[PDB]
């Protein structure tokens, strides 16, 4: 017809309830992956080639394909196999994988970027690279990396509303619901496009300011 | 004491250092020199390590340390090292950084590490800043602190590597007096510098290294007034 | 029932014609979305307070919101408008603004890596920002866009999968098709992140390789 | 000609100027020391405005150049500026560098402009480098390229914001030999450095400057054998 917003405010609790069930995804899928991607590292510093080849393989070909096509694969991939995995365990399980190869980079990086010299200065000190390691790099690392796992949710905010396609309640899929019931695309998206960036904004402010509390 | 035997390092394509040697004993004050490119700083870190030779061999205490058949921690307990760019501990206070070591490699008890620490602070001059962390030191405190931290491992031979090239010139006076004082001290020293004042001051020899060779050496004042070599005669005139 | 890939192989041209119009879909996308990026970047330039606004404000909204989104957007949410953009311009759509935001900060950025010291010694040899600008610092700031460029066109074909929701035949959407006729979703999917794979290494492999010479 | 007066300089909560006046005229080489942090350089860089006072006021050729109401560009073509990390053009090579500025600003004819290119090349020792780009040129020819570069503005006043700092030691004669040239031929010359023997050599007046105040002047024999001030023979000190 014509842009009327007015018509939407009755949906509120519509969008309030996939927004509060967008948080819920990406939370729990960033926790699993950044733990998962913690274990990546670990992998891909090992001196046993094998274990190293495995981590490097993982992480270059989650990172080098897409969001869907992991999602799909283990939604749609895995029902000729007798398996009903839900569309939320489907979703958090894509993303936590995406984000632990992410994650695991973001670590190993975040290494890398200590200068060189701090190592230098604790082995010329008498230190062995695990003592170097302790009481040394990692604290330093840290600091690099918090910042990054930081930045790394607020991606998978913008990227979990995929997984409406797979039929999951997420801030999304509200448009459709509400379209069923008003006909209208235009409005609905507008304001939930809005929400998602409110909440990018809210939380870029807040993971810079926290990064000042460490940098 | 130290050997170094007929070295070369290669850094790709890069040739680094194409053979030298270099004996120093207990109690000298070696000072290499010479135009960028020379190798000094190469060679230098050879001694404990921090580079691998591509060819030859380093003994020290006559116990060759580059064959993988030996604890290289070990090794770098004994030899010391003090950086150009002082590569100070950040988030650790003046005393953790000195006492960071001590506890955790020779598992030293706290309050005895904590005096070792107050004592080289009192030495180098830096007692009032104990508990400070690096950032709110000066480029002086900086390399004065890294020195002290150096010396709580007691090293019997002590590495510097233009330790002074990082200062500001109002500050290259007391880096340099507080490595005098422990000449004076009897420390074994090989230091690569810009400043000759350090070398004439207390140096025991001086190597003069150019395109990755040791070209010409002797005592202070034999290079600085008498050097044969016209490569050293070239690097000089524009130096001194 | 139980894997089987060799099955898979009589569907290779569904496979080709998906991923030759994964590659349209991105080399359109990317191509208008660098024209509109720069576009976009000029503007954030400008003194004009009220067009630097409109930009910074465009950027931050497209960066901090969805592709899918987007996506819908144009496809569906105008729709009640009257309009029925099929799904290829709806997706070009999607993608050459998203690549426009992305783009237009690279280019900022890309300035903003060259050196202020060239700018100075440029002024201080009397050049006007203008001159320096095009005989100094753009000439610069290039060779730190096109490494971001190339890559951001590898981005964006990881993401150009999405448009299958819309239901363009591009490369992902082939394993609904090929399933229809044989009710296996597992092995064509893994046919497909393979194809997409090796799109991304290489890629990687000739926009790395054209970096290192510049 | 030059008139900087009473100056103030803040970067933030840091204040790095604190009422500074200089006045240069032609044919004088007035030479800038001090400390890191005595502003030294903030001034030197107030003349051809690439730092804008935070008040006070500076003059060249009479005129005041820091109301907006004046073509800073045509300021600049009179006052050149040579850098302590060179700041020369990557994708120019030598004699490139040497010609955008005359053929762009000036609209010089670009075969005129090549001679001019050429003579300073050999003034400078480059000839052999003029189509070879900045990347093959060791730092002393850098710098002594982005003098020629400097003076094919053929400037009224050429200022030296400390050019030989990021000089391996082996390279600064070379440049410093440049400059005095330059002070022989009468060029006025406005000069930040840590290089007292240049100051002795060339300089007609010495300005020492110390937390952000010029703390005393005079002439070089003045400042480095009969200093009355207490800083600045602490700082003297601490330096020779």
């Amino acid at each position: 017809m014509t842009v009327d917003f007015l018509s939407m405010v009755k949906y509120t609790p519509l969008f309030i309830s996939g927004l509060i069930m967008t948080l819920k995804l990406t939370f729990l899928a960033v926790t699993i992956g950044v733990l998962m991607g913690l274990f990546i590292a670990l992998m891909k510093m090992s001196s046993i080639k094998p274990i190293k080849l495995v981590a490097s393989s993982y992480i270059e070909v989650i990172r080098g394909t897409p969001l869907l096509v992991q999602l799909l694969l283990i939604y749609n991939g895995l029902m000729q196999f007798g398996m009903n995995i839900p569309a939320f365990t489907a979703g958090v399980s894509a993303l936590a994988i995406n984000s632990s190869a992410y994650v695991a980079e973001i670590i190993r990086a975040g290494i890398q970027a200590v200068d060189p010299g701090q190592n230098e200065a604790a082995r010329s000190l008498g230190m062995t690279h695990a003592m170097a390691m302790r009481y040394v790099i990692i604290p330093q690392a840290i600091k690099n990396i918090l910042p990054a796992l930081g930045n790394e949710f607020i991606v998978m905010l913008k990227e979990s509303a995929i997984v409406s396609v797979i039929g999951f309640a997420d801030l999304t899929r509200q448009a459709d619901i509400i379209q069923s019931v008003t006909y209208r695309y235009f409005e609905p998206y507008i304001i939930i496009a809005a929400i998602y960036f409110v909440m990018t904004l809210t939380f870029s402010k807040l993971l810079s300011l926290f990064e000042r509390r460490l940098r | 004491m130290i050997f170094v035997n007929d070295v070369y390092k290669n850094f790709g394509s890069l040739e680094v250092l194409k053979g030298v040697t270099l004996k120093v004993n207990k109690g000298e004050v070696v000072v290499i020199i010479g135009p960028s490119g020379s190798g000094k700083s190469t060679l230098l870190r050879c001694i404990n390590l921090l580079e691998e030779p591509t060819k030859g061999e380093v003994f020290i205490d006559g116990v060759k340390i580059n064959n993988g058949k030996v604890n290289i921690n070990k090794v770098r307990q004994k030899v010391g090292m003090v950086f150009q760019h002082f590569n100070l501990f950040p988030h650790l206070t003046a005393i953790e950084n000195i006492t960071l070591a001590p506890v955790k490699v020779k598992k030293m008890n706290k309050k005895e590490a904590e005096e070792l620490a107050v004592d080289l602070l009192a030495k180098v001059g830096l007692l009032d800043k104990k508990d400070q962390y690096p950032i709110k030191l000066s480029g002086g405190q900086k390399q004065r602190l890294a020195i002290a931290r150096a010396l709580a491992m007691q090293p019997e031979v002590m590495l510097f590597d233009e330790p002074t090239s990082a200062l500001d010139p109002e500050m290259v006076k007391e880096v340099l007096n507080v490595m005098k004082q422990l000449a004076n001290e009897g420390m074994t020293m090989v230091v690569v510098t810009h400043e000759m004042g350090f070398a004439r001051e207390v140096g025991d020899r001086v190597i003069f290294m150019d395109d990755g060779v040791i070209v010409e050496e002797g005592t202070p004042e034999e290079i600085f007034y008498r050097a044969k070599n016209e490569r050293t005669r070239e690097f000089l005139s524009k130096i001194l």
